[PDB]
RNA sequence: AGGGGAUCGAAGACGAUCAGAUACCGUCGUAGUCUUAACCAUAAACUAUGCCGAUUAGGGAUCGGACGGUGUUAUUUUUUGACCCGUUCGGCACCUUACGAUAAAUCAAAAUGUUUGGGCUCCUGGGGGAGUAUGGUCGCAAGGCUGAAACUUAAAGAAAUUG
RNA sequence: UUUUUUUUUUUUUUUUU
């Protein structure tokens, strides 16, 4: 904590409200041994409750991995339920990335004559279940996964794991949420950390058209 | 030729050659 | 090649199991590995069903429902077409058919 | 090294971070994680940054998420998420 | 020409080294790649097998290929593909075998003069049932494989060995994917030598940004 | 029951280092366990190793740095002479100056390289690399 | 995991394994005091007694012994030591 | 039977996806509207095109149909996702109903400030 | 593999074992037994001599049509 | 060797079918099927997977025991039974995966094996001839156990692939 | 869910930039 995490990354009350609001606490009634540590207590209905501390410091890091990169063009976001579809392209609208709603092509990363051809540099996606086919095609070409896990997520080559509900509309927007502020505080184009952001929640929640 | 009886006619067989031999001694 | 993980019975730490006779066959098979259909269906055929109330009498009476466990071999039920010939893959799926 | 003190290897393997085995020419899927600083106002620092190499059998196994926590905390960049004790 | 992120890189000249590309698991799709930094390459064709397909109106005869490229340098690769005909199963047999080239570790016997003459270690590659066994031998010893496996570590550069085979080696396309499997995996056997702390530095694709 | 607890904490540490973790645990404890294993942290082939005390068998807790190709025993223990190390090493280890065999002398548990310094012989027991 | 520091386990992983797959085999098992109805004696008596534990010069019944743990006769308080 | 081929549907949702407001509900009217933007120079092939051109046009005046943007559906998207209501759900206007275990947590994390209304939580 | 003895004192049980089984062995079970020198149409020997009896002639196996010329 | 002998049913007799039908099909029907005393010792006697021991990925069911907690239900001078949640020991198994294995099908063992050594026993060495001949031994017999050779042959065989 | 036996010997493919 002292070395590389300056005291202005620590949560506020306000970033703990709205998590606590979009219920990104209440995790699967299936727990995984590699989501073990992530586990804050279970209830007596054996609901999980997960650890939202842990939760916004992985935000932070996942941030971090991004803002390393200095190329928006190198990211790449995809969700294949339409949850998280709206705040995927939201976030690739303010942040800069390229984003995958829906089906996922396979042979985008591997094969290099496909329409959807890539080359991206980090793979972030939602819920690391549906999304096995995006995650499977980064075994082959070395792009580091960041995945918003759940209890029973399967994490099999997610090596940044935030873990938060993926399976209730508002869950997956609030921690999309996060993701895209943090991101922008860190490359400079928010000048403050603790001045409000003009863009507002409701827009990266799903919506019926 | 099925192996059950395969073994079936080769064991009639050896009964036969018992008696042929009993007849001798 | 062993085609099935259990075989094709259902008896792994029970020894031995006692026959029982097939429906339309008489064939002697172990019971795990016959094939049970419990059949639950009216006494009278549907088509009929209004004929029966119409004579009754006692107008509220109930037709009672036959409660048949029909026990076939292998062979029987394949030809009969109570089960039918799956793919190597749709072979392990142990899940009754949806209504 | 030969006699001489000079390499002769055409290159030197790197070692992953969590297990420490060679990471192989042709291991694909073997990622290499890069994580920039940050200064006291929350500016992420061009140019300087850690850098953590991993195997692709510590990463299939799935246990490349909690190997990332210990390099992180050992590093510093974590508050309290890795319990050696858990 | 180029078509890949890689590509570019090669021919703008941000890449020095083939083995700066070894360094990371960067795979490599271009054979142009290859060419361009490795000249001089010799490519050598083992066998053409025909394979066959039924039909219901006769056998359809493909031909396979079997092609190792390799410098004596310590670079080899190896590429087998099946087309309809001989010269088009060849050609692209030669360049499936110039992208999987792989880097040889040679180490020595005892000495630390004039070192690179053998294997560093003892390695063994299974393909299939046919396991090859490399094993380094001391120096003025030839390669005491067999034709097939000789051909293949000559163009290696390893001078001495001591090979051993089990399995069915009849199999010529099984023994040189277990001849190359052992010569793979002579390169991240750790070793002393290699246990070292290492300043890990960022691949050439994620710091250039053209 | 248990013939070879040399070889039961040489497998379970096999195990744990193929699998990647960083520490195993290890029961029973034995004196030629404690003497195979600093063998082992003398040329560094592991780290820190631990003796939980116990009024029975003891239990080691050892930290693996990663750095461990195989270790194995060997059974039965050989008789060796002099002239026999050269073939056991030729054709037991890799490269004849990376690994180390194990042997047991009347100087106690020691190495291969450490016997033809000392020109004393034993019985064979295990071998690392 | 990868990384655990087995030396020393979380108590709670102590009360939950078995009482021989710990680190150190401690029994789970206690010495406890029955105070009987009626009287003002103390006897000692084992958690898990495999006997009909009668009180001293009472002779009153005081736990009946069933699945390898003892049944206090109802009326009667008891602590642990 | 009369079922169209991929060389009139595909041509056809080109046609629909640049030419829409030049387009309309009328056959004889698509009919000159293909001669002009297309070249086919077959009275039947230019036909059939114009027929099945002409029978999603009617299907767009019910809201249908996915993946033949139409350019006017685009823009309408951007403004459905612009939009937002002012009042974030996420507000607490009891303010936060969360159980005795989400509480806790606020404990251990150093946060408890926040108008937590303790619930209780049983099995049914 | 098989579960052959690796006890020290074993020699004996790995011996006796290697004995029996080298009879499965069919090179080595016709030399040991010495069916040359019993059953062989020859005394052991590369050559014999004898007297033509008469001629024969042998059809040929399949596929092959042809009277091979032999003689008793 | 006695008792019993309902049903079914080798052998047998008929009636069909068929070119024939010493079979499948149908009617009878003896031994047997059942039991006491004494033999026989073989089965696709199969998980085609020897016994002991250690380690190694997750998960949910289920059986027996134990422990902790909770709320209904029957009894109760508030114990016990049923149901619920969890932990653990010991079983019958199962589901996904491959850091591994195999030639493959597949396997939590068939893994920890050319980086080859935890302990012990048994069996196999291309296909036939042949589990045959002979000798021995056990049995009332049928047969069981042990068990060749001459000679003959370039394949036999395993798992998958396309027709 | 009446039955439907048999098909004379041999013969049925090769190389490289
Ligand atoms: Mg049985
Ligand atoms: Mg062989
Ligand atoms: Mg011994
Ligand atoms: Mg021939
Ligand atoms: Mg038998
Ligand atoms: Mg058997
Ligand atoms: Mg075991
Ligand atoms: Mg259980
Ligand atoms: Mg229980
Ligand atoms: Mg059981
Ligand atoms: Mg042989
Ligand atoms: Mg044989
Ligand atoms: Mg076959
Ligand atoms: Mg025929
Ligand atoms: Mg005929
Ligand atoms: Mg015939």
């Amino acid at each position: 904590a002292p070395a590389n995490l300056p005291s202005i990354f620590n949560a506020t009350s306000t970033d703990i409200e709205q998590l606590l609001a979009a219920q990104c606490h209440i995790g699967s009634k299936n727990l995984g041994v590699h989501m073990q540590p992530y586990l804050w207590k279970t209830r007596a209905d054996g609901v999980n409750i997960l650890n939202v501390g842990k939760t916004w410091e992985k935000i932070v890091l996942a941030a971090r991995i991004i803002a390393a990169i200095d190329n928006p063009a190198d990211i790449c976001v995809i969700s294949a339920r339409p949850y998280g579809q709206r705040a995927v392209l939201k976030f690739a609208a303010h942040t800069g990335a390229q984003a995958i709603a829906g089906r996922f092509t396979p042979g985008s990363f591997t094969n290099y004559i496909t329409r959807s051809f890539k080359e991206p540099r980090l793979i972030i996606v939602t819920d690391p279940r549906t999304d096995a086919q995006a995650i499977k095609e980064a075994s082959y070409v070395n792009i580091p996964v960041i995945a918003l896990c759940d209890a029973d997520s399967p994490t099999e080559y997610v090596d940044v794991a935030i873990p938060t509900n993926n399976k209730g509309r508002h869950a997956i927007g609030c921690v999309w949420w996060m993701l895209a502020r943090e991101v922008l505080r860190l490359r400079g184009t928010i000048y403050n950390r603790e001045t409000p952001w003009d863009v507002m929640v409701d827009l990266y929640f799903y919506r019926d058209p | 030729m099925r192996a059950k009886w395969r073994k079936k006619r080769v064991r009639r067989l050896k009964r036969k050659r018992r008696k042929m031999r009993a007849r001798s001694k | 090649v062993k085609k099935r993980k259990n075989n094709g019975r259902n008896k792994k730490g029970r020894g031995h199991v006692k026959p029982i006779r097939c429906s339309n066959c008489s064939r002697c098979t172990p019971k795990d590995k016959a094939i049970k259909r419990f059949t639950i269906r009216n006494m009278v055929e549907s088509a009929a069903i209004r004929d029966i109330s119409d004579a009754s009498v006692f107008a509220e009476y109930t037709v009672p429902k036959m409660y048949l466990k029909l026990q076939y071999c292998v062979s029987c039920a394949i030809h009969g077409k109570i089960v039918r010939v799956r793919s190597r893959e749709g072979r392990r799926n142990r899940a009754p058919p949806p209504r | 090294e030969n006699d001489r003190g000079e390499i002769v290897d055409l290159y030197v393997p790197r070692k992953c971070s969590a297990t420490g085995r060679i990471i192989k020419s042709k291991d694909h899927g073997s990622c290499q994680i890069t994580i920039a600083k940050v200064d006291e106002n929350g500016r992420a620092i061009q140019g300087e940054n850690i850098i953590y190499a991993l195997s692709g059998f510590v990463r299939a196994m799935g246990e490349s998420d909690d190997s990332l926590n210990r390099l992180a905390q050992r590093d510093g960049l974590l508050k309290a998420v890795w319990n050696p004790q858990r | 020409q180029p078509v890949t992120k890689l590509g570019r890189l090669v021919k703008a000249g941000k890449i020095k080294s083939m083995e700066e590309i070894y360094l990371h698991s960067l795979p490599i799709k271009e054979y142009q790649i290859v060419d361009f930094f490795l000249p001089k390459l010799k490519d050598e064709v083992m066998k053409i097998k025909p394979v066959q397909k039924q039909t219901r109106a006769g056998q359809r005869t493909r031909f396979k290929a079997i092609v190792i490229i390799g410098d004596s340098e310590g670079h080899v690769g190896l590429g087998i593909k099946t087309s309809k005909e001989v010269a088009t199963a060849i050609r692209a047999a030669i360049i499936i075998a110039k992208l999987s080239v792989i880097p040889v570790r040679r180490g020595y016997w005892g000495a630390n003069l004039g070192l690179p003459h053998s294997l560093p270690v003892k390695e063994s590659g299974k393909c299939g049932s046919v396991t090859v066994r490399l094993i380094p031998a001391p120096r003025g010893t030839s390669l005491v494989a067999s034709p097939a496996v000789k051909r293949l570590l000559q163009l290696a550069g390893i001078e001495d060995a001591y090979t051993s085979s089990s399995g069915s080696t009849k199999t010529l396309e099984n023994t040189l994917k277990a001849t190359f499997a052992a010569v793979s995996n002579t390169y991240g056997f750790l070793t002393p030598n290699l246990w070292k702390e290492t300043k890990l530095t960022r691949s050439p694709l994620e710091e250039f940004a053209d | 029951v248990r013939t070879s607890v040399l070889h039961d904490a040489l497998n379970s540490i096999n195990n744990a280092e193929k699998a990647g973790k960083r520490q195993v645990l290890i029961r029973p404890s034995s004196k030629v366990i404690i003497k195979f294993l600093q063998v082992m942290q003398k040329h560094g082939y592991i780290g820190e190793f631990e003796e939980v005390d116990d009024h029975r068998s003891g239990k080691i807790v050892v930290q693996l740095n990663g750095r461990m190709n195989k270790c194995g025993v060997i059974s039965p223990r050989y008789n060796v002479r002099l002239a026999e190390l050269e073939k056991w090493v030729v054709k037991l280890l890799p490269a004849r100056q990376f690994g180390y065999v194990i042997l047991t002398t009347s100087a106690g548990i020691m190495d291969h390289e450490e016997a033809r310094r000392k020109h004393v012989s034993g019985k064979i027991i295990g071998f690392f690399y | 995991v990868l990384a655990v520091d087995l030396l020393n386990p979380s108590p709670a992983s102590e009360a939950r394994k078995h009482k021989l797959k710990t680190l150190v085999p401690a029994p789970r098992s206690f010495f406890m005091d029955v105070k009987c109805p009626g009287c003002f004696t103390i006897t000692t008596v084992f958690s898990h007694a495999q006997t009909v534990v009668i009180c001293q010069g009472c002779t009153t019944v005081l736990c009946q012994p069933t699945g390898g743990k003892a049944r206090l006769t109802e009326g009667c308080s008891f602590r642990r030591k | 039977g009369r079922v169209r081929t991929k060389t009139v549907k595909k041509s056809a949702k080109v046609i629909i996806e640049r030419y829409y407001p030049k387009l309309t509900l009328d056959f004889e009217t698509n009919k000159r509207i293909c001669d002009e933007i297309a070249i086919i120079a077959s009275k039947r092939l230019r036909n059939k095109i114009a027929g099945y051109t002409t029978h999603l046009m009617k299907r767009i005046q019910r809201g249908p149909v996915r993946g033949i943007s139409f350019k006017l559906q685009e823009e309408e998207r951007e403004r459905k996702d612009q939009y937002v209501p002012e009042v974030s759900a996420l507000d607490f206007t009891g303010q936060l109903d969360v159980d005795t275990e989400t509480k806790d947590l606020l404990k251990h994390l150093g946060f408890d400030s926040i108008p937590v209304n303790v619930i209780p939580v049983t099995q049914a | 593999s098989g579960g052959k003895p690796r006890g020290l004192n074993a020699a004996r049980k790995l011996r006796n074992n290697r004995r029996e089984q080298r009879w499965s062995d069919l090179h080595y079970k016709k030399r040991a037994l010495g069916t040359a020198f019993k059953s062989s149409p020859f005394g052991g020997s590369s050559h014999a001599k004898g007297i033509v009896l008469e001629k024969v002639g042998v059809e040929a196996k399949q596929p092959n049509s042809a009277i091979r010329k032999c003689v008793r």
